[PDB]
DNA sequence: CAGCTCCCTGCTGGCTCCGAGTGGGTTCTGCCGCT
C-alpha cells in the first residue's frame, strides 16, 4: 500500500495523473490516496478476523 | 500579449493616464496634475489574464536551495552546470488551479538555476 | 565521541539535568521575578512627572514637578503598631488568612519654583506606595534558596514547587492567558464581508500604557474594483491608504509606490495598486489629506487647523507605536505601512498564503509577569491621578501640601489583592467588563493536580461557541502543549496545560541585538533608497522593520553562532529566516513558548560521550543544564523557528546511511515523551490507548487521592484528601521521577482480574475485595476545615463562648456540652451531623448565637483546633475535622488509562476467585470495558506489572521506548512460571470449580478518586424553603430538593400523567392558595380569622373566589402587575 | 405600582434591602425631588 | 517531515496497531484526531438539547 | 451557469487609430473589413469545445444584451487563436 | 506513609519486612534477591514492599505540635 | 409631453437565542471626608 501511494505521488509529480472528471487534480489525488489507504486497512482488518 | 507597466511623470512623479490626441488620432499619456504629455510605445492600456497561466519559475528565487526542510534528490541534475544534487518542491502558491507539479532549484550556490519537470 | 546505542540512558540523563536546573514552575517563577525586577521599575519610571498650577490667578501661578524614580522593594513583613515588624512566614500567612505580600518603596524628588528664580528640591527616600503580593519560591520570597532542612523547620514542603500567591490565606495561581502576537502583520480573509482580504497588525510599544492599537489594511471584494482601505484607530471610517501616505508626508506618487511595490518591473502588482491610486487623485498635498482624516475622526475639529492637529496626533502616536513615536518617524512608519500593504497584495495575488490564527507561533502567553505588569500599570496611573487631585486641592488655596498624605497607599495593594483573590482582571468598578478566570484557587488535592494547575494555559475566547476551529489541537502544539490533557466539559481545547520541557520566554531588551545588527553590513531604512530593497532581505526585530541586509546567509549563521555561545543574544531570543519570502525576523518579546532541542551538524549530534560523562558525575563537577546550553549543544526553539527547522525523532533511527529521506537535519529531539504534560506523563504505555482514554486519564489524575503535600498536618485546609498507603506504580514511565510522582503517589498497585465474575461490574463497574479493604486497601481520611472569626458594630460584639439556654434566645436542639467554655471543641472529640463546633453569640440590643454547625451527615472527628488573630486583631479560629472514608460500593475508582468505575459489590476473600495459590484479585473489572475503549495500554500495564512484581524490578512504560514490547514482556513472564500472556486459571470462590475460561490477572495501578458516594447521596421530605419563591432550596448542603426540570415535565407530558405532573409541580414544590375577585381577575384581600373578604376597586365583598396556585405562579402574577400588566383570572 | 414585600423580600443582617427595593427608593427620591422643585422653583430647566 | 510530504506517514495514516504502539508522530496525529471527536461531543449537546 | 469569464483566457484593450490598420497582425480582420479605442478578448479552445458555443452565438448574445452600441468582430473557427474584437459605435 | 501491616491481597505480614528489606538493599542484594530472602514468594506480597514509598520519614522532618 | 406622485424592491441595522442536571470552592456586599 505504501509503495502504491508512493507511485501515485510519483505519477502526480510527473504530471502523469489525469484528473477525475468532476474533480480537480488535488481532490483526485486525495481520492486515490484515500482509496488505497482504506483498501489496505480493510484488507489488514479482514486478515485479522481470519 | 504581455503586461502593461505603470511609468511616472518626470515633472511631478505621478501616474500617467491614457488619452487620445483627437487631432492626430494618436494615443497620449497625460498627467492630470501638470500639462506633460508623452507618446505611448506599447499601444496597449490594460491586460487581464483570466486563465492566469503563470510561469511560477519567475517567482521562485535561488536562495530557496539552502532550506533544510526541503527534499533533495540527485536523480535530476542541473542543466547548465550539471550539478548532481537538486532541491525540489511544489507550487507553494495560492490559486494554483491544478498543480502537483514539482519545481526544482539547483544547489552549489551562484548557480541558482530553476526548471520544471 | 559519538554515542551509539547508549541513547536510552544519555537522553534521560540530560533530561534529568534539565529538570534539576529548571523546576516545573520555572515559567511562573521567571515571569514574576522579571516583573518585580525590571518591569515594575520601568512602569514606575516612565510615568510622566505632574506639574500643577493654581486657578490661573488670585489678584488682578508657579508650579512644581514632583518626579520620582529608583523603586525599592523589601521582603515580606508582618506586624503593625503592636510590635517591631517581623518577616511573614508563608505558612503563617496561610494559617492566619493574611496576604503574603511585600512592601515596595520609592524615593520621590519634588522640586518647586515659586518666585524670585530660586529652586529648592526636597527628596523623600523610602516613600511607601503599598504592599505587592509576592509569589512563593520567587527570588524575593522568604523561601528562596532555603535548604530542605530549613523548609521543614519552617513547616514548608520541600517538594512544594511554589509559583503561587498566598492571599487571605488562600493559594492563588495565575493561569497563563493566550493572545494574538503583537507587532506582527496577519493577512486574513473573512468570508462574508464587504472586503475580501484584510491585513491587521496589533501594535504595542515596550509595555506602554497605551493598549493594543490595532490597525487593519483591507481590500474590497468587488467599475474599477479592488480599492484598498485602512481602517485606523480613533477613526470612524476607513481611509484609503494613499491618502494615509500623503497625510504622512509623501506628496509624490512614485515615492509612495516605492514603499509598497519594491520592484517596479512587476506589472501585476501595479494593475491592482492603480485602482486605489485613482481613488485619491484629488488629494495632492499633506494638509488636505490631514483634513480628510480629521473629518473622519471620532472628534471632528470645527476648523481646518484643528483637524490637522488631531490627525497629526493620531498618525504620530495612535498608528504603529512599536515602530517608533518621536519627532520624525514618518519614514519608518511609511515603510512599515507600505510593507503591510505589500503583504496584503501578496495574499491577494496568491504569491503567499493566508496566516493561520491557531498557529501558536502567532500566539503569546501572558504569565504572572506580564499580567501583573498590565494591572499594576493601570493601578499606578490611578494612584498618580489621585496624588494629582490632592495636590490640586491644596494648591488652589496655595498654603502647602504633604506628599505623605497625598499618596494613597491603599489603592495599589487593595487592587492587587482584589484582582488576585477574585479573578476579575481589571478595576473593581468594571467587574463585569474585566475578564475572569485568571488567578484561580490552586487545586491542592494531588501533587500532580497542583503541578497541572501551576502549568496551565488558557484561551480567552468565548466558551459555548459552535466554532470548533479554536478548540482543535493544532499541529504547532507538538512538544509545547500536552495533546492528551484537556478538560472534557465546555472547555475542550480552550484550557490546555504545558508540556514538560516547554518553556515560556520571559523577554529582554532587543537593543543589544540592534547594535550587533547595525555593524556588519546592513542598512537602516533612512540610509538606503528603495532601489536596492527588492533584491535584499528585510530584517524584523520584535516585529518592527529595522533594516535591510544584502547577505541573509552568514548572518543567519552569525546569529546562531552568538546564540549558541550566549555572547550577546540570549537563549530565549528566536531568529527566524523565511527563505521563499525574503523576511528574516528576530523575536525577543515575552510570552514566546519554546522547548529545548539538540543541535545537529552534517548528520551528527553535538551531544557527545564527554558531555554525557561530565554531566553524569553531576553534584561534583556541577556541569549543569546551563553549562550544556553554554556548550552550544542545545537550543531553545519556539514555533516560529520550529517552522524553519528539520527535526529527527531519534538520532540513531533517523541519522544513518539508508534509503535517504532528508539527510539534512538541523535539530533532534531529546526524547519524544516530553511532548506530554504532567497528568499525561503518568500514563503507562500511552501510545497503546485510544486518545480520548488518555484525555480522560489526564482529567482524572487531578482527582486521584493521595498524599498531596508532605506538610498536610500543619496545612489547615478545607477539602483535604490523603490516602493511607500510597504506592509508587510497579510499572512507571521515566518521566515520573521528574514529576516526583514516586515521592507523592496517588494510588495503590492493585491486583486486578479482568473477568465477569457475578455481574456486579457489568456496565463499567468493579468488584472490590472486602478483606483487602478491611486490611487497608484504598482506605483514606477526609480533612475538612472550619473557620470563624469574632468581631462588627458599635455594640453587637461577637464572642466565642458556650451558649447557655436561659441567656441566649435562639438555639438548635443540638447538644452544646461538646463545646469547651471558650466556645470551641477540644481536638479529639467524636462529632456528627448537627453538632455545634464553634459557639459564637452576638449581643442582642439577651443574646443570639451565630454558632457554626458541623455539615450534615459528615460524622467525623476533630483533628486539631487553632486560635489566632487575623489582620484586624480579632480572635480567629480554624478547626479541622478528620473523617476516614473506607472504600464502599459506589466509590469511584479509576486506572491510569481512563477506565473509571464505581464499586459494585465487595466480596470477602472467601467469596473472591483465587489462583492456584491463594492470590485473590483485589479488583475485578468487566472485560467488556476494553474492546470499545481500546485501552491496550491497560492490558500491557497489567502484564508488565506481574512481570515486574515477579522480577523484582520496577517496570518501565516509557511511551516510545521501542526497547520493550508485548512479545518481550510475555517471554520475560514465561520464565517465572506463569502463562506468557498473563492469563491464569482462577477457581470459583463459591463452588470451588475452576473457571472454564482462564482469567487475565495481574498488578495494575488503580487510583481512588474524590467522588465518594457519601458526599453525593441526599434526600428530602419537606425540608427548608427559599425566601423569594416558596419552593424547596437547592443544594445538597442546604437539604435542598432535586429539580423537576423542563425536560422531565416534557417526559411526563409524553407519559400522559397529568395528575403526576400536577403533583410534582404543585403540591410537592409549593402548594398555595390565593383569593381573587369574580368581577376583576385581580388578587383580593382575605382576612380569614374574621372571614372578611373584600376586593378593593370593586366594593363587592360578597362574590369572592379561592383558587389554589403555585407560589411561583402567584409571584409571576405579582411581578406582571408591578410591570403594569393586569393578568385577570376569571373562574367563569 | 410598587410591588409588595413578598416580591422584594429583605433579608436580616445579610437588614439588607432588595435590588428592586433600591431602585424603588431611587424612584421615590427623584419623584419627591422633582415634585418639590416643580412647585417651589419651577425653573423649567432642571425640571427637564 | 520534509516539506510537501503527501505520504501516508506524513498525513495521519498509522500503520501500527494498538499492540505495537504508536510512533510519536502517529501518537500525536491520533491525539489530534480524537480531539476532534471529543470537541464534537461537547459542542453537539448545546445544539441538540436546544 | 456559464459566464464569459469561464471561457476566456485573457483580455486586452488597445488604441487602434484605424480599424483597417489592424495594430495586431490579424488577416481575418483584413479580409472582414466608428471608434479608435477597441477591446480584444482571447478565449481558449478547451472550455469553448467543452460547452459547445460559437463566436456567432457569443456575438449575438452581446448584440442582444447591449444593442447596437457596439460591434463584435470575431475570428472564424478555423485559426488556432480565438479572437473577437469589440468597438463602440457612434 | 508507612508500610502496611499485612498484604492487601494475601494477608501475609509485611509490616515487619520493611526495615529488613532496606537493610538488605543496603548491601549487594538486589530487590529480587531481598524479596525472596525475606520469604516473599507471591508477587502479591512482593509488590507490597517493591512498590511501597515510605513517606513517614518525610513526615518526621517536621517539628511536632507539642513538646 | 415633461414633471410630479406612489408603490415596490433591495439593502442595512437591530434584537433574541444559544442541553439537562449535580458536587465543591472562593470573594463581595464603599470609601473619604467633613461638618
Ligand atoms: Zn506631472
Ligand atoms: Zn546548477
Ligand atoms: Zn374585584
Ligand atoms: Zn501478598
Amino acid at each position: 500500500a505504501k509503495q502504491d501511494v508512493i507511485e501515485v505521488i510519483e505519477k502526480a509529480h510527473n504530471n502523469e495523473l489525469e484528473p477525475t472528471p468532476g474533480n480537480t487534480l488535488r481532490q483526485t489525488f486525495e481520492n486515490q490516496v484515500n482509496r488505497i489507504l482504506n483498501d489496505a486497512r480493510d484488507k489488514t482488518g479482514s486478515s485479522a478476523q481470519k | 500579449p504581455g503586461f502593461v507597466g505603470i511609468r511616472f511623470c518626470q515633472e511631478c512623479n505621478n501616474m500617467l493616464y491614457p488619452k487620445e490626441d483627437k487631432e492626430n488620432r494618436i494615443l497620449l499619456y497625460a498627467c492630470r496634475n501638470c500639462d506633460y504629455q508623452q507618446e505611448a510605445d506599447n499601444s496597449c492600456i490594460y491586460v487581464n489574464k483570466i486563465t492566469h497561466e503563470v510561469d511560477e519559475l519567475t517567482q521562485i528565487i535561488a536562495d530557496v536551495s539552502q532550506d533544510p526542510t526541503l527534499p533533495r534528490t540527485e536523480d535530476h541534475p542541473c542543466q547548465k552546470c550539471g550539478h548532481k544534487e537538486a532541491v525540489f518542491f511544489q507550487s507553494h502558491s495560492a490559486r494554483a488551479e491544478d498543480a502537483m507539479r514539482l519545481y526544482y532549484v539547483c544547489t552549489a550556490p551562484h548557480c541558482g538555476h530553476r526548471w520544471t519537470e | 565521541e559519538i554515542t551509539p546505542d547508549l541513547w536510552q540512558e544519555a537522553c534521560w540523563i540530560v533530561i534529568s539535568s534539565y529538570f534539576d536546573e529548571k523546576g516545573l514552575v520555572r515559567q511562573q517563577l521567571d515571569s514574576f521575578d522579571e516583573f518585580i525586577q525590571m518591569s515594575v521599575q520601568r512602569i514606575v519610571e516612565d510615568a510622566p512627572p505632574i506639574d500643577l498650577q493654581a486657578e490661573a490667578q488670585h489678584a488682578s501661578p508657579p508650579r512644581y514637578l514632583l518626579k520620582f524614580e529608583q523603586i525599592y522593594l523589601s521582603k515580606p513583613t508582618h506586624w503593625e503598631r503592636d510590635g517591631a515588624p517581623s518577616p511573614m512566614m508563608p505558612n503563617e500567612a496561610r494559617l492566619r488568612n493574611l496576604t503574603y505580600s511585600a512592601p515596595l518603596y520609592v524615593d520621590i524628588t519634588k522640586t518647586v519654583i515659586k518666585e524670585g528664580e530660586e529652586q529648592l528640591q526636597t527628596q523623600h527616600q523610602k516613600t511607601f506606595i503599598g504592599k505587592i503580593p509576592i509569589m512563593l519560591r520567587s527570588t524575593y520570597c522568604l523561601l528562596n534558596g532555603l535548604t530542605d532542612r530549613d523548609l521543614c523547620e519552617l513547616n514548608e514542603c520541600p517538594l512544594d514547587p511554589g509559583g503561587y500567591f498566598i492571599i487571605n490565606g488562600s493559594e492563588k495561581v495565575l493561569i497563563a492567558q493566550e493572545k494574538m502576537a503583537t507587532n506582527t502583520v496577519y493577512v486574513f480573509a473573512k468570508k462574508d464581508s464587504k472586503y475580501a482580504y484584510t491585513g491587521e497588525c496589533r501594535s504595542c510599544l515596550e509595555n506602554s500604557s497605551r493598549p493594543t492599537s490595532t490597525i487593519w489594511v483591507s481590500m474590497l471584494a468587488r467599475a474599477i474594483g479592488q480599492r484598498i482601505v485602512a481602517t485606523l484607530p480613533y477613526i470612524k471610517q476607513e481611509v484609503p491608504i494613499i491618502i494615509v501616505f500623503r497625510a504622512l508626508g509623501f506628496v509624490s506618487d512614485r515615492d509612495i509606490l516605492e514603499h509598497i511595490i519594491y520592484d517596479f518591473e512587476d506589472p501585476e502588482m501595479m494593475e491592482m495598486v492603480k485602482p486605489s491610486l485613482d481613488e485619491a487623485f484629488v488629494i495632492q498635498e499633506q494638509n488636505v489629506a490631514l483634513n480628510f482624516i480629521g473629518s473622519r475622526g471620532a472628534k471632528p475639529g470645527v476648523t481646518k487647523e484643528k483637524r490637522i492637529k488631531y490627525a497629526k496626533e493620531v498618525l504620530q502616536k495612535e498608528m504603529l507605536p512599536h515602530v517608533g513615536v518621536s519627532d520624525f518617524c514618518e519614514t519608518k512608519k511609511a515603510y512599515f505601512l507600505g510593507y503591510m500593504v505589500h503583504r496584503l497584495l501578496l495574499a491577494a495575488l496568491g504569491r503567499r498564503e493566508l496566516d493561520d490564527r491557531d498557529h501558536y507561533g502567532n500566539k503569546r502567553l501572558d504569565l504572572a509577569g506580564p499580567l501583573l505588569a498590565f494591572l499594576f500599570r493601570g493601578m499606578f496611573k490611578n494612584l498618580l491621578k489621585e496624588v494629582r487631585i490632592y495636590a490640586q486641592k491644596f494648591i488652589d488655596r496655595g498654603k502647602d501640601f504633604n506628599l505623605e498624605l497625598a499618596i494613597k497607599t491603599r489603592i495599589i495593594s487593595d487592587g492587587l489583592k482584589y484582582s488576585l483573590a477574585t479573578g476579575n482582571w481589571g478595576d473593581q468598578k468594571k467587574a463585569h467588563q474585566a475578564r475572569a478566570g485568571v488567578s484561580q484557587v490552586l487545586n491542592r488535592l494531588t501533587f500532580a493536580s497542583t503541578l497541572s494547575h501551576l502549568r496551565r494555559l488558557n484561551s480567552p475566547i468565548g466558551r459555548d461557541g459552535k466554532l470548533a476551529k479554536p478548540r482543535q489541537l493544532h499541529n504547532t502544539l507538538w512538544g509545547m502543549v500536552c495533546p492528551a490533557e484537556t478538560p472534557e466539559g465546555h472547555a475542550v481545547g480552550l484550557v490546555k496545560n504545558l508540556a514538560l520541557m516547554a518553556y515560556i520566554s520571559v523577554g529582554s531588551q532587543p537593543s543589544p541585538i540592534l547594535e550587533f545588527l547595525e555593524e556588519w553590513s546592513m542598512e537602516n531604512l533612512e540610509e538606503i533608497s528603495p532601489a536596492a530593497i527588492a533584491d535584499a532581505t528585510k530584517i524584523f526585530v520584535n516585529g518592527c522593520w529595522v533594516g535591510i541586509h544584502k547577505d541573509p546567509e552568514q548572518l543567519m549563521n552569525t546569529l546562531r553562532k552568538l546564540r549558541r555561545q550566549m555572547d550577546i543574544i540570549v537563549s530565549e531570543v528566536s531568529m527566524i529566516r523565511d527563505i521563499r519570502e525574503r523576511e528574516i525576523r528576530i523575536y525577543t518579546d515575552a510570552g514566546r513558548i519554546c522547548r529545548p532541542l539538540l543541535i545537529v551538524e552534517k548528520q551528527k549530534l553535538l551531544l557527545k560521550k564527554r558531555h554525557i560523562d561530565q554531566l553524569k558525575e553531576r553534584e561534583y563537577n556541577n556541569y549543569s543544564w546551563q553549562d550544556l546550553v553554554a556548550s552550544g549543544v542545545v537550543e531553545y526553539i519556539d514555533t516560529l523557528e520550529e517552522e524553519t527547522v528539520m527535526l529527527a525523532m531519534t538520532p540513531d533511527d533517523l541519522q544513518e546511511k539508508e534509503v535517504a529521506y532528508c539527510s539534512t537535519y538541523t535539530h533532534c529531539e531529546i526524547h519524544p515523551s516530553m511532548i506530554l504534560g504532567v497528568c499525561a506523563s503518568i500514563i503507562p504505555f500511552p501510545d497503546h490507548n485510544q486518545s480520548p482514554r488518555n484525555t480522560y486519564q489526564s482529567a482524572m489524575g487531578k482527582q486521584a487521592m493521595g498524599v498531596y503535600i508532605t506538610n498536610f498536618h500543619v496545612r489547615m485546609d478545607t477539602l483535604a484528601h490523603v490516602l493511607y498507603y500510597p504506592q509508587k506504580p510497579l510499572v512507571t514511565t521515566r518521566s515520573m521521577e521528574y514529576l516526583r510522582f514516586r515521592e507523592l503517589p496517588a494510588g495503590i498497585n492493585s491486583i486486578v482480574a479482568i473477568a465477569s465474575y457475578t455481574g456486579y461490574n457489568q456496565e463499567d463497574s468493579v468488584i472490590m475485595n472486602r478483606s483487602a479493604v478491611d486490611r487497608g486497601f484504598f482506605r483514606s481520611v477526609f480533612y475538612r476545615s472550619y473557620k470563624e472569626q469574632e468581631s462588627k458594630g458599635f455594640d453587637q460584639e461577637e464572642v466565642f463562648e458556650k451558649p447557655t439556654r436561659e441567656t441566649c434566645q435562639g438555639m438548635r436542639h443540638a447538644i452544646y456540652d461538646k463545646l469547651d467554655d471558650d466556645g470551641l471543641i477540644a481536638p479529639g472529640v467524636r462529632v456528627s451531623g448537627d453538632d455545634v463546633i464553634i459557639g459564637k453569640t452576638v449581643t442582642l440590643p439577651t443574646k443570639r448565637d451565630c454558632s457554626t454547625f458541623l455539615r450534615t451527615s459528615e460524622t467525623g472527628i476533630v483533628d486539631q483546633v487553632m486560635v489566632t488573630l487575623n489582620q484586624e486583631g480579632y480572635k480567629f479560629c480554624k478547626i479541622r475535622v478528620r473523617s476516614v472514608r473506607i472504600p464502599q460500593i459506589g466509590d469511584k475508582f479509576a486506572s491510569r488509562h481512563g477506565q473509571k468505575g464505581t464499586c459494585g459489590i465487595q466480596y470477602r476473600q472467601e467469596d473472591m476467585p483465587f489462583t492456584c495459590e491463594g492470590i485473590t484479585p483485589d479488583i475485578i473489572i468487566n472485560p467488556h470495558a476494553i474492546p470499545s475503549r481500546m485501552t491496550i495500554g491497560h492490558l500491557i500495564e497489567c502484564l508488565q506489572g506481574k512481570v515486574s512484581a515477579n522480577k523484582g524490578e520496577i517496570g518501565d512504560a516509557t511511551p516510545f521506548n521501542d526497547a520493550v514490547n508485548v512479545q518481550k514482556i510475555s517471554n520475560l513472564l514465561s520464565d517465572y512460571g506463569y502463562h506468557l500472556r498473563g492469563n491464569e486459571v482462577l477457581y470459583n470462590g463459591f463452588t470451588g470449580r475452576k473457571i472454564t475460561s482462564q482469567i487475565f490477572i495481574g498488578p495494575t495501578y488503580y487510583q481512588r478518586l474524590k467522588h465518594m458516594v457519601d458526599d453525593k447521596i441526599h434526600s428530602r421530605a419537606r425540608g427548608p424553603i427559599q425566601i423569594l419563591n416558596r419552593q424547596p432550596m437547592e443544594g445538597r448542603s442546604r437539604d435542598g430538593g432535586l429539580r423537576f426540570g423542563e425536560m422531565e415535565r416534557d417526559c411526563q407530558i409524553a407519559h400522559g400523567a397529568a395528575q403526576f405532573l400536577r403533583e410534582r409541580l404543585f403540591e410537592a414544590s409549593d402548594p398555595y392558595q390565593v383569593h381573587v375577585c369574580n368581577l376583576c381577575g385581580i388578587m383580593a384581600i382575605a382576612n380569614t380569622r374574621t372571614h372578611t373578604y373584600e376586593c378593593r376597586g370593586c366594593r363587592n365583598k360578597t362574590q369572592i373566589s379561592l383558587v389554589r396556585m403555585p407560589y411561583a405562579c402567584k409571584l409571576l402574577f405579582q411581578e406582571l402587575m408591578s410591570m403594569s400588566i393586569a393578568p385577570r383570572m376569571m373562574s367563569v | 405600582p410598587v410591588p409588595p414585600l413578598s416580591v422584594r423580600p429583605a433579608v436580616v443582617m445579610q437588614r439588607n434591602q432588595d435590588d428592586l427595593t433600591h431602585k424603588l427608593a431611587d424612584i421615590v427620591k427623584i419623584n419627591n425631588q422633582l415634585r418639590r422643585n416643580e412647585q417651589n422653583g419651577a425653573a423649567a430647566h432642571v425640571i427637564a | 517531515f520534509i516539506k510537501d510530504d503527501y505520504g501516508p506517514e506524513s498525513r495521519g495514516f498509522v500503520e501500527n496497531s494498538y499492540l505495537a504502539g504508536l510512533t510519536p508522530t502517529e501518537f500525536f496525529f491520533h491525539a489530534m484526531g480524537g480531539r476532534e471527536g471529543l470537541i464534537d461531543t461537547a459542542v453537539k449537546t448545546a445544539e441538540t438539547g436546544y | 451557469h456559464t459566464t464569459l469569464r469561464k471561457v476566456t483566457a485573457n483580455t486586452a484593450i488597445y488604441y487602434d487609430p484605424n480599424p483597417q490598420s489592424t495594430v495586431v497582425a490579424e488577416d481575418q480582420e483584413w479580409v472582414n473589413v466608428i471608434s479608435p479605442w477597441l477591446l480584444r478578448v482571447e478565449l481558449d479552445r478547451k472550455h469553448m469545445t467543452d460547452r459547445k458555443l460559437t463566436m456567432e452565438q457569443i456575438a449575438e448574445k452581446i448584440n442582444a444584451g447591449f444593442g447596437d452600441d457596439l460591434n463584435c468582430i470575431f475570428n472564424d473557427d478555423n485559426a488556432e487563436k480565438l479572437v473577437l474584437r469589440i468597438r463602440i459605435m457612434n | 506513609m508507612i508500610i502496611p501491616v499485612r498484604c492487601f491481597t494475601c494477608g501475609k505480614i509485611v509490616g515487619n519486612k520493611w526495615e529488613a528489606y532496606l537493610g538488605l538493599l543496603q548491601a549487594e542484594y538486589t530487590e529480587g534477591d531481598a524479596l525472596d530472602a525475606l520469604g516473599l514468594k507471591r508477587y502479591c506480597c512482593r509488590r507490597m514492599l517493591l512498590a511501597h514509598v515510605d513517606l513517614i520519614e518525610k513526615l518526621l522532618n517536621y517539628a511536632p505540635l507539642e513538646k
